[PDB]
């Protein structure tokens, strides 16, 4: 491998500094100047937020997309020998499709509840306003990451589906079953997203 | 030159502070009150007042923007419980006007008890992330301390303690754009390594 | 109350259980399920009985699902700083775990169904190994909810 | 008087923005670029 | 636990020293019984046992440190037995006792 | 009113990937097809121009990164508060990785669709039906960061 | 009492309790799972006996579970620094062990399974090498509830 | 007395003397536990004197079980940062060392184990070359002591 | 004295002295180990005769013992910050060297030994190699002394 | 004087005279003493002539040692920072260049001993080749020896 | 005079001007001499005319060497941060560029050596090319020569 050693390079490295900054900062006396306060304090809480809005279809749909390739790569590969295939076989693109949709349905909702304010102090800006940050940023991570894991779920099943109706016909709808519950993590992630953005209000 | 100090009468000394060039602006003139702080070796330094929690640094001077006019550091030292420490903080600045006063807010000018803050510019004059903020935002008062070192309630032996700069490898304006930066930069490696795997075929028919 | 930045950490774990779960439920569904396929064309008998593998990794998928309803609920705005450290680890623990059952699910899953087409004595045997799979997503579970609750 | 500290200049996260991600970008085409005549294909 | 790791480390390593002494005096009437290659073979013959006999009364310490491991864990499986099942309020005697006692029966021997 | 003098980092660089990401999965589609232009038309020449629809439909790809492009850089203006510049970054990268998303999704289905229709002009319809699931992915990236930019 | 993070360490020696046990009985799930339907094709009589690794790969899901719910009980707000650091080094002793223990497991049960179909005579000398894959997780334990007391 | 931090790196003394020599013990077991199956198809003779590598892989696991007890009793509330760090370099020691003697054992044993089925000649040298690499661990706990000594 | 953090440094001179020359030595004794079981089904002479690398490589590990002791018996609480910056550039000027001539023995040792079964007139000229692949480590002993010491 | 931390960089400067000098003398005593192993089957009697890239190695491990001792010899409590700087670029100068040095001799005392076994005239040619790799080490002591002489 | 770290970049420019163009030299050395015992046993004839692209290989070194002695004898105590820079950038500009020359030299002299043993009609057209692959490190002099005088 030679671009996974790229990879491998840098995080190897990048986690040695990391080691030994940090048995440097303890070792002195200087604990006080890490401040993982100050972190999540003076930068915004609309880094969070509006961060949240983009990962949350984006990460969506490139599982949906991933979701597509991998299955219409088997669609039209069987499709050549056994034409019948391109009928029966599109519903494992609507449910690597559907994906999608759980995507833009929540995008719209955590876009819907961001508003602006003036304050620019930490202690100006309440605690009300910095937990209606961070959540918008987790619940926008619980909804793209999850359809991801979801979209590339039922593309791997829906690529065997269309090898093995190539097959046998009477199969295909008995292999469909394993793609509502790949497809039904994408339910799961949408319910989380909701509840995580219920009790927010920025302001 | 040397730094003013208040010497306690019981046998300790107490507050010091230190700068090198120190001015101050009242409308548009400005004043370099640095020799008539640190190589004056007088100062009537009326309350210096100290109590182990609250401390207080008054400057007065009698020769300025027309009268008498004296500066007001006021410092605390709580407890803070996330870290379990002794955190000083610079809480105001005031500047005593014809009666009036001035109230500097001066935030982020903290750090633990035991050492001594040091900055390089506390002016005022909000630009993008100078320490002094008035209250007002048309304010009459301003200034600027072109090297700063303050110490109160761990003073020992007549000299400060360590540092505790407040220049740090991280600002929050570059700790944002980096995350975000290398946040992009890994959008972009997972899309630059597609498009560098494409080989085509060799032969054709 | 709690300081402003507190709720950061009980909201990294409400999201953690829910991801990792998700990505345990996805290599339990995908990895398996194309032995599923792969079994159908050679004996199409056992095509509706060898879908066990694909529902015992969706119970993996709702154990991260409970516990981002227990937490995302228990939030609010300002809560206690050690409050919000029991639910990051809350959402690690059964995360994490659902993460491993899901990378233990496929595997003996896509293992047991190819033995299955070859020699159907198996199904006995690689049912009971599902089982201890199984109770990896079980054990997450029970502690994320001790861990939450308190 | 005594124990004044050491005078760090104002601009010190704008010397670390501009000094350390700037020699390792420089590091890195070095080193990618390095490797990639290090084992080329004179076949 | 601090006291007993003194002393039985060090009665435990004379105990090794006594099992060689009376095996290294086996070889002297076994041989009773009946100058460059052997010089080398001498010598793998002699510091194989310098550095051997070490590794040796090694692993003699273990077998206090197992039972050590003997104690600590009958502790637990102990502590389950005498405090999970026996110190419930209500329904204790019967159908809680009696899974707790079949694993102080069966999951100690195991 | 007036933010930060670094408040505008943000939203340029939300136009920036807005095009970056978009053009990255367009020249996907266009590259990855378009090779499997050259592999149909040996033996099967006829339909050349029959096979451009994946090309084409990875051309949409670009221009649904290009007109939220403008629209932030439209919107942008000197001293823009902190929650005005932070709204189109997250109205690019809404658009920029769905279209480098579904830059790759018509990228391998329009390769091996010109493939197999080559052996089968049947699978024409089946395969111009699965570009239009993989492309309406980049629609769903316009009407987020349309909402996003005009909020 | 202690620091306001102090609590965050010993959560964290729950959560690393939990999952590396987790992922250490996943693979020893896994990398002998494989091996028992390559076995089970040929020589179908040894199929209950050859789940002997997939149960001592259990017993690790379980030592990590013995110290999660330890710690979880002794969690409390404003514990001491010096209390919450012992119960990350026993989360991380009896984790890491415990993935170590599951590592050892998976290979020699997989490479004993591949023998027993082959060779009657490796049955008693696969459970012997099984037994040492398996008291390097009951050495992690030990020092975890002797790390968890103090 | 000593800083609130200084527990921490005794602590890591206690846990990296156990897991990085678990490691070792893990890998010197599995890698030489793959060659008893190899040599059992053809010489089943030499099955319980083949467990004399995979038991010296067990010595590392004790070698780390003994510094770690010591580590963890003389571990208390505001020890001096002068007694932490002797502890650290005691744990990296026995572990690290130990997890290079459990490397060395897995590679001989693999290939004696291997030799001596094809000519049990091997067997008296095999063991000859798993004592040199026996005792790389006993180097690591004799300086282990004496640093926890002080 | 000097300050409290300076007894870190020198306690990483002490361990990785002893981690570095253990982890050479082992790939010595690991790499030239499997030389030893390649020529032994055709050329069982050479048993006795063969073993010179590994114990070549044996003086590696006590190379790393020796400046171990002498480090850790310069180990006081409160060290000056330049004694114990010189203990830390000794400990790895002698691991890391004996690293490589661990390395240099292993290589050299495997390939030797494959052609003194084939030709015994190998046997003079290879160890003869091997001295100066074993006198690197003793100039990494020549360095650690006289920097120890200082 | 200088800050009590200014001997650090001089210590190391030590070091890395005294590794990476090995390190190079390492590889070009392995790779190029692999290649008397694969000759010396063939063409038996130019052996003891063979050994002169193995010797010309070695004078790259004492290149390093020279400037060790020279570094070591020079070093004081609180040296200026000025004259410590002088010997970490003296000790990088010498050990990294004579790294590459000992990457040259490997590669063509590997290469140059595979075609004297086909060919005695290359002897001559191989020598010759071997003069200009080495020097680059010889050229590294002139820049070391005339940085730690200010 | 500047600050009192500012010798550190140029003594750094001293030894990457050295570590560098010697590290190009070696690849030169190293890819052009397996080409030369892969001549010498086809063409026995050109032994002293083969060995022209490692002689000018040779040159990139002492092109190293010139500006290390120049940098280190225009170093002093207390110089001017603006005066260290140059030094510096004088390093890297003779060295990378020089590793840049050897990279070409190493690989044209490694093929131009074969078709000259299958061909003689490339040799005047291989030395043609290998000026050109020679004078990229003498762009490396007319910059850090430029530099260093400033
Ligand atoms: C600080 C310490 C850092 C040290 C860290 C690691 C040290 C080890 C480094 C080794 C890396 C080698 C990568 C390589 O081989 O070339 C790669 C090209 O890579 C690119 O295309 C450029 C990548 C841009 C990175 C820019 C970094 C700075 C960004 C601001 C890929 O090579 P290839 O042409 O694809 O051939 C591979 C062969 N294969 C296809 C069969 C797999
Ligand atoms: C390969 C990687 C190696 C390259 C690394 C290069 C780092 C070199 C940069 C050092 C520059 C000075 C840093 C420093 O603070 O000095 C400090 C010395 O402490 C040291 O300098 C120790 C150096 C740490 C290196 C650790 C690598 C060891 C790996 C095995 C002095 O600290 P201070 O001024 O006294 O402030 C503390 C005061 N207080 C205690 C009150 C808080
Ligand atoms: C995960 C993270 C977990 C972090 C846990 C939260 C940190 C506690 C939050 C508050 C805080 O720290 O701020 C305090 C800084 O206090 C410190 O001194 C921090 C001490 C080090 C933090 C430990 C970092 C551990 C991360 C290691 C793990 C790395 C693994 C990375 C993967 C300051 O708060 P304060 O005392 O209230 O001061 C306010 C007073 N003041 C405003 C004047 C400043
Ligand atoms: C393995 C080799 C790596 C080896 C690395 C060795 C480095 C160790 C040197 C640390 C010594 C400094 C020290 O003593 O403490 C100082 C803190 O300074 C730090 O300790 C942190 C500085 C580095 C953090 C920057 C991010 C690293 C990311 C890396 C990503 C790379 C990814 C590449 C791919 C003390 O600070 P202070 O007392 O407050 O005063 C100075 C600060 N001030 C001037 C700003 C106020
Ligand atoms: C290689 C180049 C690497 C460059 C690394 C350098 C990054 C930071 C540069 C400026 C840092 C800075 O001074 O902050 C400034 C803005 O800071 C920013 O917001 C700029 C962020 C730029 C990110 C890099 C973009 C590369 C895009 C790639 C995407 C690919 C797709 C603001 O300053 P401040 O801190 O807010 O003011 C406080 C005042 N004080 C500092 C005096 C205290
Ligand atoms: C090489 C690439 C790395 C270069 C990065 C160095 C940063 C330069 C720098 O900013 O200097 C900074 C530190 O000044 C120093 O102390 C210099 C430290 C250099 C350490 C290099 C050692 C690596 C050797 C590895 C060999 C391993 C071989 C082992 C086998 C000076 O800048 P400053 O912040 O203004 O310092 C003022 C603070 N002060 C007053 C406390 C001094
Ligand atoms: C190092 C340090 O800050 N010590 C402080 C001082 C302070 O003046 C005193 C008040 O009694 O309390 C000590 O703990
Ligand atoms: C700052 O003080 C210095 C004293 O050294 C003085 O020379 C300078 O004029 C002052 N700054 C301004 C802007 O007047
Ligand atoms: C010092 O300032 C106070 C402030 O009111 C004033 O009353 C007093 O007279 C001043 N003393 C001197 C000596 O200037
Ligand atoms: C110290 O003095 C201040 C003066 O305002 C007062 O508020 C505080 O209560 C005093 N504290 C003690 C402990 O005397
Ligand atoms: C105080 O009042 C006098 C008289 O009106 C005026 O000249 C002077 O400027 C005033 N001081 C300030 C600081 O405004
Ligand atoms: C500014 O100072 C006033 C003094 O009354 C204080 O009440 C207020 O909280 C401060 N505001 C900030 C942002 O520091």
């Amino acid at each position: 491998t030679g671009l996974v050693l790229l990879y491998s390079g840098v995080f190897v490295a990048f986690w040695a500094c990391l080691l030994v900054v940090g048995i440097c900062y303890t070792i002195f006396d200087l604990g006080f100047r890490f401040d993982v306060a100050w972190f999540l304090t003076e930068t915004s809480p609309f880094m969070w937020s509006n961060l949240g809005i983009g990962l949350a279809i984006s990460l969506s749909v490139v599982g949906a997309a991933w979701g597509i390739y991998i299955t219409g790569s088997s669609i039209i590969g069987g499709g050549v020998k056994a034409p019948r295939i391109k009928t029966k076989n599109l519903v494992s693109i609507i449910f690597c499709e559907a994906v999608a949709i759980y995507g833009i349905i929540m995008a719209i909702v955590i876009s819907n509840m961001a508003e602006p304010f003036s304050a620019t102090d930490p202690k100006a800006i309440g605690h009300r306003n910095y937990h209606a940050g961070y959540s918008m940023f987790g619940a926008g991570l619980t909804v793209g990451l999850s359809n991801l894991f979801c979209g590339v779920c039922v593309g791997i099943v829906g690529s065997g589906a269309a090898l093995a109706d190539a097959q046998n016909p009477s199969l295909f709808v008995k292999i469909l079953i394993v793609e509502i519950f790949g497809s039904a993590i994408g339910l799961f992630g949408v319910i989380v997203a909701i509840l995580q953005t219920s009790r927010v209000k920025m302001g | 030159m040397n730094v003013p100090v208040s010497y306690n009468d019981s046998y300790d000394t107490r507050i010091l502070f230190w700068a090198q060039n120190f001015s101050v602006a009242y409308g548009e003139h400005w004043e370099d009150l640095t020799s008539r702080t640190f190589g004056v070796q007088d100062l009537n330094l009326t309350g210096s007042f100290w109590n182990d929690t609250v401390a207080r640094l008054v400057l007065t001077y009698d020769s300025l923007f027309g009268t008498m006019v004296t500066f007001k550091f006021i410092l605390a030292n709580s407890y803070y419980s996330v870290s379990a420490r002794h955190w000083f903080t610079l809480e105001n600045l005031e500047i005593h006007s014809n009666g009036s006063v001035a109230y500097f807010n001066a935030s982020q000018v903290t750090g633990p008890s035991i050492y001594s803050f040091h900055c390089e510019h506390v002016s005022s004059e909000n630009e993008d992330g100078n320490l002094l903020v008035p209250d007002t935002q048309p304010s009459l008062w301003q200034m600027t301390f072109r090297d700063f070192q303050i110490q109160a309630f761990n003073v020992t032996d007549k000299k400060f303690s360590y540092a505790s700069d407040c220049a740090g490898f991280f600002s929050p304006g570059i700790w944002m754009g980096l995350l975000t930066s290398l946040f992009m930069l890994f959008i972009f490696t997972y899309g630059l390594h597609m498009i560098l795997s494409l080989k085509t075929m060799d032969r054709f028919d | 109350n709690g300081p402003e930045y507190a709720s950061f950490f009980a909201v990294m774990g409400a999201s953690a259980a829910m991801v990792f779960s998700a990505l345990g439920a996805a290599y339990g569904t995908a990895k398996s399920g194309t032995g599923i396929a792969a079994m159908s064309v050679m004996r199409p008998e056992m095509i509706m009985k060898s879908i066990i593998p694909v529902v015992m990794a969706g119970i993996i998928a709702i154990y991260g699902l409970v516990v981002a309803v227990l937490i995302a609920n228990s939030l609010n705005d300002g809560i206690s700083l050690y409050r919000s450290f029991l639910q990051l680890g809350a959402g690690l623990s059964v995360g994490l775990s659902g993460l491993a059952a899901g990378f233990a699910i496929g595997i003996v899953g896509d293992a047991g169904v190819r033995g299955t087409a070859q020699q159907p004595r198996l199904f006995v045997g690689m049912i009971l190994i599902l089982i201890f799979a199984e109770v990896l997503g079980l054990y997450g579970l029970i502690v994320a909810l001790i861990l939450s609750t308190k | 008087t005594y124990n004044l500290a050491y005078k760090y200049n104002f601009e010190y996260p704008v010397v670390f923005n501009l000094v350390l991600w700037i020699m390792i970008g420089l590091a890195l085409t070095l080193i990618v670029t390095c490797y990639n005549i290090w084992n080329m294909d004179p076949g | 636990l601090t006291f007993l790791n003194s002393f039985k480390m060090k009665m435990s390593v004379i105990l090794g020293i006594i099992h060689m002494l009376f095996g290294v005096s086996l070889s002297l009437f076994n041989h009773t019984y009946f100058f460059g290659d052997t010089m080398v073979h001498q010598a793998i013959h002699t510091i194989e046992y310098c550095l051997g006999c070490i590794s040796n009364t090694a692993s003699y310490l273990r077998l206090w440190a197992l039972s050590l491991a003997h104690a600590q864990l009958s502790e637990v499986l102990w502590t389950m037995v005498i405090h999970i099942g026996l110190k419930v309020k209500s329904l204790a005697g019967g159908l809680a006792l009696f899974f707790i006692f079949a694993a102080f029966a069966t999951l100690t021997v195991a």
